[PDB]
């Protein structure tokens, strides 16, 4: 639906949609920008991620409310409506994964872009895994694991331990271990090792970079406090 | 329950 | 799209959508319930109002953000996107007004139902008036005034001064006077008279009814404190 | 700015 709008206008309206907290519009604008076929800048990648994270975040929150009501129940209405929200969530995840596959990841050569997109691929397979129950559940979980793992291998070779993308990736991969893969010890080990190696690299950073890194580092600490 | 990147 | 769902199932799913904070779904379910052609119960009227108030409330908040950005600007993108949100808001208002006209109001014979729907008609013409700038702006304002006025005449004849619907109607009609009709003195007079006559009728109420009435009465006080 | 019924 966005094929007739200029790339620059789509980016400008995505930023306007963010200010208006219109995240469905934001995602549609950024999907149109991706489909122009050019690679995304650092700022543009963040706009894409912010838009779809907010859209699927609302869907996940609603799915969790309905799933809880459904569990307490066990007519068809609660199941039907949970299935409706579930299907809409899966549609958004499939859309994001389709953008990554066609063709963001294959064109991403720099570490900061490639790690960003692979982390995104892990995240949205993780969201699919949260609602999966069928014959493809193990394959969905492994698709999330594979994307996170490739992103992790690149980040450890190409990025300092305080890099915010590296930190956010490790944070989310540790959540994957705890919440999806039933591996709480792997989750705790990853969070601790990530936090400690970031701590040892903070001395290299400017005041602003130090603020960026310690902010995500606190989320690792929050999870370790929750988990131990 | 746990924090993912936000 | 809801013609094939049972009325009772639409009501049940509207309540589920409210719990999940899925207000667009809630409104669609309640629109389907209205279009079954039966009159709405007290609880069902509240579900209809809550659903569309939340949908149009998000649109109004976004429109106000974009309009402010547009004013500070004075390319076409800010105007275009404000117009897009504006058109979507007007569409929702037209949908609500269409439900009231076809055929909720004409079938509403009891004071509590008729005042409720006429207040709703005033509200959504008021929301149309907030964004109106053309040859029909004065007629939109008068349509809001006419609906509020009929609701007010009925409420004063048929309802005690502490009735929550009567109070909420007077509150919103006073906001109409202040914000839309450029009549701040009318707004202040209405809020004060409404508050004072409710104060004098509180002694008749149960503890629970007293709580309901004083809650809305505080909103009248909040506006008087803001306006004086 | 002013409060309508909520
Ligand atoms: C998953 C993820 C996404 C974005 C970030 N991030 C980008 N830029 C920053 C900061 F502003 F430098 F902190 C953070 C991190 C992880
Ligand atoms: C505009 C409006 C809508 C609903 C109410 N209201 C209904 N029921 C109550 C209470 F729960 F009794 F307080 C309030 C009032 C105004
Ligand atoms: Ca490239
Ligand atoms: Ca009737």
């Amino acid at each position: 639906a966005m094929g007739s709008m200029e790339r620059a206008s789509l980016i400008q309206k995505a930023k306007l949609a963010e200010q208006a907290e219109r995240y469905e519009d934001m995602a549609a604008f950024m999907k149109g920008a991706v489909e122009k076929g050019e690679e995304l800048s650092c700022e543009e990648r963040n706009l894409l991620s912010v838009a779809y994270k907010n859209v699927v975040g609302g869907q996940r929150a609603a799915w969790r409310v309905l799933s809880s009501i459904e569990q307490k129940s066990n007519g068809p209405e609660v199941r039907e409506y949970r299935e409706k929200v579930e299907t809409e969530l899966q549609g958004v995840c499939d859309t994001v994964l389709g953008l990554l596959d066609s063709h963001l990841i294959k064109e991403a050569g720099d570490a900061e872009s490639r790690v960003f997109y692979l982390k995104m691929k892990g995240d949205y397979y993780r969201y699919l895994a949260e609602v999966a129950t069928g014959d493809d559940k193990k394959r969905i979980i492994d698709s999330a694991r594979s994307a996170y793992q490739e992103a992790m291998d690149i980040s450890k070779k190409e990025m300092p331990p305080t890099n915010p993308i590296r930190l956010g990736l490790a944070l989310n991969f540790s959540v994957f271990h705890y919440e999806i893969a039933n591996s709480p010890e792997e989750a705790i080990s990853l969070a601790k090792t990530t936090f400690d190696e970031a701590m040892a690299d903070l001395h290299t950073l400017s005041e602003d970079s130090y603020k960026d890194s310690t902010l995500i580092m606190q989320l690792l600490r929050d999870n370790l406090t929750l988990w131990t | 329950r746990p924090s993912s990147w936000r």
